[PDB]
């Protein structure tokens, strides 16, 4: 159940 | 971590998550050493029995968390991976001896609040409190129980073990870059880290200098929390050559 | 320099719930 991290941290 | 408590807010600010980017879970235990280095456990990485292998760009490093599962904005810092360096000779093979890996930030990370580094110790520390029956303390967001999962970081204080206690509680090969720690099942209370704390630092406060020392990593155990069973830890100290060599190096 | 000192507790000199139970282990 996690919640979703900022996108930037993910590119 | 079995049998424990949930954290104060700051109790332990080098404490690191290793993230999963895709799916998105939690990984393992990790600490901060300093502004661009992490410490955890190589078989968090690495352990081909399980078909585990992540490389840099897998992962991601959460810093200054409290809630497992929360984006904490404002409070927790993410990291991506420079590079892994795991022990050269790291034995996933028969029994996680050296059970240690270090993980370069590609950028460093600023200091809070709730973001710290915690010390490596020196020989003369790890001789002082690295002995039988003195307590240490173990943190992370791994069950709650062998067979859920905590809401926010746990934290458990647990007694070293005498050697010969360790060794004649396993079939597995006890080796010197080991130690073990928890209560005897005469001794009545317990507790004990389990399956995601794994990498996560075991901590000792110097009565000497009033500074959190990290003696030991989450490593492996048979089960979690069993009766005559004890959590085994990776030896910082005694891989300390080694960690200064990678960070030296690089 | 600054390793091992918590900014909520040491840096304060406030301690933490349960450090006093490490600190009596250490004989
Ligand atoms: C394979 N392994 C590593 C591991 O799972 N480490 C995570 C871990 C960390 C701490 C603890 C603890 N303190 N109880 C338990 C597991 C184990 O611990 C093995 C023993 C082993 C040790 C070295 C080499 C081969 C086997 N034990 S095990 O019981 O399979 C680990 C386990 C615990 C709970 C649920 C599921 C699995
Ligand atoms: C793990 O991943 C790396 C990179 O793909 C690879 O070179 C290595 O052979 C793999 N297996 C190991 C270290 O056992
Ligand atoms: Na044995
Ligand atoms: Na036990």
């Amino acid at each position: 159940d996690f919640e979703e991290i900022p996108e930037e941290y993910l590119q | 971590i079995v049998e424990g408590s949930d954290a104060e807010i700051g109790m332990s600010p080098w404490q690191v998550m290793l993230f999963r980017k895709s799916p998105q879970e939690l990984l393992c235990g990790a600490s901060l050493i300093s502004d661009r280095w992490v410490l955890t456990a190589a078989h968090c990485l690495l352990y081909p029995p399980w078909d585990k292998n992540f490389t840099e760009n897998d992962l991601l490093v959460r810093i200054g968390k409290h809630s497992r599962t929360r984006y904490e904005r404002n409070i927790e810092k993410i990291s991506m991976l420079e590079k892994i360096y795991i022990h050269p000779r790291y034995n996933w093979r028969e029994n996680l001896d050296r059970d240690i890996a270090l993980m370069k930030l590609k950028k460093p990370v600023a200091f809070s609040d709730y973001i710290h580094p915690v010390c490596l110790p020196d020989r003369e520390t790890a001789a002082s409190l690295l002995q039988a029956g003195y307590k240490g303390r173990v943190t992370g967001w791994g069950n709650l129980k062998e067979t859920g999962q905590p809401s926010v970081l746990q934290v458990v204080n647990l007694p070293i073990v005498e050697r010969p206690v360790c060794k004649d509680s396993t079939r597995i090969r006890i080796t010197d870059n080991m130690f073990c720690a928890g209560y005897k099942p005469d001794e009545g209370k317990r507790g004990d880290a389990c399956e995601g704390d794994s990498g996560g630092p075991f901590v000792m406060k110097s009565p000497f200098n009033n500074r959190w020392y990290q003696m030991g990593i989450v490593s492996w155990g048979e089960g979690c929390d069993r009766d005559g069973k004890y959590g085994f830890y990776t030896h910082v100290f005694r891989l300390k050559k080694w960690i200064q060599k990678v960070i030296d190096q690089f | 320099a600054d390793c091992g000192l918590r900014p909520l507790f040491e840096k304060k000199s406030l301690e933490d719930k349960t450090e006093r139970e490490l600190l009596e282990s250490y004989i």
